[PDB]
């Protein structure tokens, strides 16, 4: 085939050209993100039953839905939260690759059954079915730079003129508000009621009958009489556009016909539907929208799609509004990737120099130069036809492929020059025999290296995809390099090379070049001068090999194993939690001291803070707080101290000095689920219906037993919330009905007053908004206020609660859970460092085994996956040992000679361990993948060295030693062209600081030592492995020259 | 413009060195094994 | 904003009010009032 | 699923054509298999329970998870869940001059779960210290409790109660169904493979789900596996791979 | 138009907007691919122009 393009270079280049065109249209069109999505799908449903405790919610809704939830596929588990906010969230976790759309389908198709059952308070407050990540995509803050708009002022404008859109735009799994929508709030004075002798109901129906959208029909509508000349619809009571129309609502006409109005009994004002939330943007009133990315949807394309909907809105912003982007997770993704692009490019340049230091001529250096991109470019389309995207690891397969790609041309290219070095044949002819002798090993070698990088794409479970990114791209370009090496490169050696005279090694050159080639050949000759003596003693070095391999065996085990580097994201969050019963003021207060910390003690590193009250991951209610912080770009954050890793800790340490606030700053891992070594996710369950209090005393039993193993357990914590005094009215029923009062009215007059209630709709500025009735806060502040509430009995006499009401303190949980439909106390702890995961979990389970009767328990999330059948890796690497050897003994048609090859693996494996083990790094994803790179190369030379020395003894009649030597010296130069070209290729990454620098150093260094020890140690050691196994498994008259 | 002229020198200046490094390794190391 | 409490407390009792995190029972504490 | 979708799509058309309770009762579309994968039976061997005793412990402690199980596309109970059986004596109503309406309408009162809001909740008044969740009427978990539900009283308070006319006790939702096992009183589950699963695997997680449940079974409670398809398909495959071997030798 | 007044194109206008950008970029692709192949057949960077 080379001979084909040797006669048809344009037909050749046109191939490389094409491969650059498709890849071009590839690169335009592929998706981009940081990682493959390993996030297991789940569905959330969320309820609002306002004013309720968690208990009430749980029973009339949560379990209601639970008893309906069945027979839906790929359910791993279901988690649920009920709270005294009147809120629900029910999460159902589905196997990865389970269809997102369907899951949302199938669930909701169950859900609709429970709907007619659910309290109407639930049905109108509406429910939601979300497919989204538990974490927000980006936060976007809003403010009035003129301070001409208060928070609600900002809250609502976002709501109506913005929210629906981001909620409609594809890719958005949910739009969480920081703020509230305006409602028509109705604030009740009982003493005005009783002074007017009325009940909230009295206020309410009146709203209904007198807040109305009706359809009188139409004068002369269809069907008519004959002759009708006139057709009009009829216009009747209209939905209310404003307070005034409400205050002029008629509680009733009277006998005289006297009006009783609303504006006498109440305050009508606009307001946030719920006030539960406040944010501020670097310390002033603000609102904004938490964004969670649609499960399976793409952020970067999602995000930018979000910044279009906004910019559309900007022209129509009222005075003072400004968008601020406190939190956006996308920008770290994009930037750290194109830092792979620069490197890939800058590495492209580095080849041209190294090739030049060798080649010392313009054109020649292009030949190894132009092959690299074509295949790297050629592999992007592979990502496409295999249906991949752009990402951290795949973009890393690009570099890790170069080391292979660049070795191919050189070996091809160097070979062609040697034939011209040796024989003086012109390149055009010199290519052919060069190609002809290598064309078989180039191919077969591609089959062996594949056996290295193929086995990893079968990795079980979540991690399976991770390492799978590389093997495809890596085996992608490996395939491609050959094809180009068979096609493009030869016509490049024919056309673009200088012919050279027989016997010209470059020596006659004058200048650094001559001096350069003049030293190199003298670094070669003395080099062989060892491998001569080196092979005068075979044995002494065999022991020197026992030493090293054990050293390799010493570090690798000693080198810790972890998963993926947490990279500084230049953005983070401080979760705050306050004890229950806490007023938002007790939370608000914290926020400043938290914010205040970000505004001064960190300034330089701090770009901004958008912080909240009443929200966090909780869910809602006043005792929680969160802070979104903006740090300026890493460029503004020098030193390990100014990074998030550092910053967080100082914060974590400092906030500790505050009173009342489970607070910590954190920076989210590479993945929620994926953990290289952290804490666990555990579940106490009630199988017997024992009851919560029995669980807490069961839970607190576990913790108290848990906490006794700090050498194993650490940070063992319940995720949730202790009970709190409640205000519990016990109605004497007989009294009431002895009074002739009706319960529902009592209940009614209660929840709506003390819990608020939703009446009906209205419009604000053509826009729909919600009605609410509730007690003027001052009246609902306190227990005694109950007796301010009077009730019309059957007799019309307005009757207090306190007569038929009696109340007390007692406990209920502020928050409540179930898991897969049983009560769950979740508990979070972690392995005592120096303890590896299961060890903690064993003691967990163990500690669980002794728990009181009828107590079940479970694990989920990280610990869920933990049951995974990992440890398929060793089985596979073992396998991968077997293909490799056989292929050698295939390529080599000998069971023995593969052995001389494979002995080199420990020499590059050792080098990476060292440097990484020098720097402080870990055994991890990036490290493993590069060894296999250091292998593939370091194995590739030990392959080719062997191909040569043998063919010498096979094709020619060279004796062993005389054959072995010719192999390596003839092979001395190409190697240094690969290695040095490759060494510098990865230099930018070892020096990398800032964004992406975490992955990179691990990439570079773990590569650096490997190839270094691959380079010089191997080329001594290979000649010995050939000859030694050669001799041992030898036969006949073989050794001395038998030619031919 | 000076971003690349910033890295361009260094990137070139190291090439002989690291090559000079390892040629000295094989110089010193090639001395190790004939010794050993 | 306060509780009248008919019993169990006495005059001069320094109420440990806030700090509900840094105070688990029995822990030493430096008062602020 | 796609099938499920087009069906789901057209079906929407006819829901408005439904009488309400059907809608309120709800209309489900489910990938169906008219042949249960297996049946798992149950008893109490010390007799300490009845078939209703067993009936309910099942549905509550088991079915839904059995329902949520992987590979289970449908479960069918043999048994019933306890649901409060109020037993109306007409003649004792008229004795008290009362009606089932009298006996229902009040049920909604007692067995009510009410949402009371909070003390000093949002929006509060500033300086607020305490915030708390008011607790209004709650559900009545037991016979005694409904019984003390109050039909009405008098101005004097004389108490006309739910139980102030007829009895009350738990019982299955319907008494429609009965299972015996080998003539022993029984309650059981129809067990359908969800379309698409490996049933060898499902059943095992089913057994798995049971080895989960057993620790929590009450005394004398026993599982039995009256019907299963797996033991057959086990030997069948074996019977086959057996033939493989001899085929090799001959 | 007055304050608060937006607009949106839509339908055949919404589409006529997006599929217009695509026309030239294809002709060139449709120009590029065509020249390459003959030059392969011809081994000529000129004759294909003929």
């Amino acid at each position: 085939m080379p001979n084909f393009f040797i006669d048809r270079p344009i037909f050749a280049w046109v191939i490389a050209i094409i491969i650059m065109l498709a890849g071009g249209l590839a690169i335009l069109k592929l998706p981009v993100a940081q990682y493959p999505t390993i996030a297991p799908p789940a569905v959330t449903i969320s309820a609002s039953y306002p004013g309720a405790d968690a208990k009430t919610v749980q029973d009339t809704v949560t379990q209601v839905i639970e008893q309906n939830m069945n027979g839906i596929d790929n359910l791993m588990y279901m988690s649920s939260n009920s709270d005294s906010t009147g809120t629900v969230q029910i999460t159902l976790t589905f196997e990865s690759g389970t269809d997102a759309d369907i899951a949302q389908v199938q669930v909701q198709n169950k859900l609709q059954l429970a709907m007619p059952l659910l309290p109407q308070e639930v049905q109108q407050q509406g429910v939601s079915v979300e497919k989204s990540s538990s974490s927000f995509l980006m936060v976007v803050g809003v403010i009035n730079t003129d301070g001409t708009m208060t928070q609600e002022d900002i809250s609502d404008y976002v709501a109506a003129n913005m929210k629906d859109a981001i909620s409609r735009t594809s890719g958005v799994g949910d739009v969480q508000l920081f703020g509230s929508q305006y409602a028509m709030r109705i604030w009740m004075n009982p003493n005005e009621l009783n002074k007017f002798q009325l009940t909230p109901v009295d206020v309410i129906t009146a709203i209904k009958a007198q807040n109305a959208q009706v359809a009188a029909g139409q004068l002369g509508g269809t069907p008519p009489v004959k002759g009708q000349q006139l057709n009009a619809s009829i216009i009747a009571q209209t939905r209310l556009t404003s307070t005034e129309e409400f205050g002029k609502i008629l509680l009733k006409v009277n006998q005289d016909g006297s009006r009783v109005l609303l504006r006498d009994v109440a305050k009508i004002e606009l307001g946030g539907e719920n006030y539960d939330i406040i944010a501020e943007f670097n310390g002033q009133p603000a609102s904004g929208l938490g964004i969670k990315l649609a499960t399976g949807a793409n952020a970067l394309d999602t995000a930018a799609a979000i910044r279009a909907e906004l910019a559309k809105m900007e022209p129509f912003f009222p005075s003072g509004l400004k968008i601020v982007y406190p939190y956006d997770t996308t920008p770290f993704v994009k930037i750290s990737i194109h830092e792979v692009v620069k490197t890939l490019v800058e590495a492209i340049i580095l080849v041209f120099l190294v090739m030049y230091l060798f080649l010392q001529n313009f054109r020649a250096t292009l030949i190894p130069t132009i092959a690299v991109p074509v295949v790297l470019l050629g592999t992007f389309a592979v990502l496409a036809a295999f249906g991949f995207s752009i990402n951290t690891l795949t973009m890393f397969g690009m570099v890790l492929a170069i080391g292979l790609l660049v070795d191919d041309a050189i070996v091809v290219v160097e070979n062609v020059e040697r034939v011209m070095a040796e024989e003086g044949l012109p390149p055009k002819e010199a290519t052919r025999k060069s190609m002809g002798q290598i064309q078989g090993a180039l191919v077969g070698i591609a089959m062996v290296l594949s056996a290295v990088f193929v086995p990893m794409a079968f990795f079980g479970g979540s991690t399976g995809a991770i390492y799978r990114q590389f093997s495809i791209t890596i085996v992608s370009a490996m395939a491609l390099s050959v094809l180009v090496a068979l096609i493009l490169t030869p016509a490049l050696c024919a056309t673009m090379l200088k012919p050279i005279a027989k016997g010209d090694h470059g020596e006659g050159k004058k200048g650094f070049f001559g001096w350069f080639n003049r030293m190199f050949e003298k670094s070669t000759h003395h080099y062989t001068d060892s491998v001569g003596g080196i092979l005068r003693s075979t044995g002494r070095y065999l022991v020197l090999y026992l030493i090293i391999v054990v050293g390799m065996a010493y570090l690798f085990v000693r080198l810790p194993s972890s998963f993926l580097p947490d990279e500084d994201q230049g953005v983070f969050m401080t979760m705050v939690q306050l004890p229950a019963g806490a007023t938002q003021e007790r939370t608000q207060k914290v926020l400043n001291e938290v914010t205040h910390y970000y505004l001064t003690k960190e300034k330089n590193n701090v770009e901004s803070v958008f912080a909240v009250n009443g929200f966090g991951f909780a869910g809602r209610g006043q005792n929680t707080g969160i802070a979104f912080v903006s740090l300026k770009d890493w460029a503004d954050r020098p030193g390990e101290e100014n990074k998030v890793e550092a910053i967080t800790m100082r914060a974590t340490r400092a906030f500790s000095q505050i009173k009342d606030a489970m607070v910590f700053a954190f920076n989210l891992p590479a993945i929620v689920e994926l953990g290289t070594a952290t804490g666990f996710d555990f579940e106490l369950i009630d199988q017997a219906g024992l009851g919560h209090e029995k669980l807490t005393q069961a839970r607190n039993q576990l913790l108290a037993e848990a906490a006794k193993h700090p050498d194993m357990l650490t940070s063992v914590r319940p995720n949730g919330l202790e009970d709190t005094p409640q205000f519990k009215i016990d109605i004497d029923q007989e009294k009431a009905q002895a009074l002739g009062v009706s319960i529902n009215d009592i209940n009614t007059t209660l929840g709506a007053a003390w819990g608020g209630s939703y009446v009906n709709d209205f419009i604000d500025r053509g826009r729909v908004k919600k009605v609410y009735v509730m007690s003027e806060a001052k009246y609902r502040m306190l227990p005694d206020d109950i007796g301010d509430w009077y009730v019309r009995a059957a007799d019309g006499q307005m009757v207090p609660f306190s007569a038929f009401s009696s109340s007390r303190w007692e406990y209920g949980s502020p928050r409540l859970e179930r898991y897969n439909g049983l009560p769950s106390m979740e508990i979070l702890g972690q392995a005592a460092p120096g303890k590896s995961t299961g060890e903690a979990m064993e003691l967990m389970e163990q500690l669980a085994s002794k728990l009181p009767t009828g107590v079940g328990y479970d694990w989920t999330g990280m610990s869920y996956q933990e049951r995974l059948s990992g440890n398929q890796a060793p089985s596979l690497y073992a396998i991968s040992l077997i293909v490799v050897f056989l292929c050698l003994a295939a390529l080599y048609e000998s069971w023995s000679i593969p052995f001389s090859v494979m002995l080199v693996v420990p020499l590059g494996v050792i080098g990476a361990l060292l440097a990484a083990t020098f720097r402080g790094l870990t055994n991890d994803v990036y490290f493993q993948v590069g060894l296999l790179t250091t292998i593939g190369l370091s194995a590739k030379n030990a392959i080719l060295i062997v191909e040569f020395a043998k063919d010498l003894m096979d094709k020619e009649g060279k004796g062993l030693i005389e054959a072995t030597l010719d192999a390596v010296r003839m092979r001395l130069r190409p190697i240094l062209m690969t290695s040095l070209a490759f060494i510098l290729g990865v230099m930018p990454l070892v020096i990398s600081t800032g964004a992406g620098s975490g992955a990179q150093n691990a990439v570079g260094t773990g590569v650096m030592g490997g190839m270094v020890t691959a380079t010089v140690l191997a080329i001594f050691f290979v000649p010995v492995f050939f000859v030694v196994v050669r001799r041992r498994f030898s036969r006949k008259n073989e050794d001395i020259e038998h030619s031919h | 413009m000076l971003e690349l002229l910033k890295s361009l020198v260094f990137a070139v200046i190291m090439v002989p060195v690291v090559m000079a490094i390892i040629l000295g390794l094989i110089y010193g190391l090639g001395e190790v094994f004939n010794i050993f | 904003d306060k509780w009248l409490v008919t019993e169990g407390l006495k005059a001069g009792d320094r109420v440990v009010i806030s700090g509900l995190q840094k105070v688990r029972p029995g822990v030493q504490v430096k008062a602020q009032e």
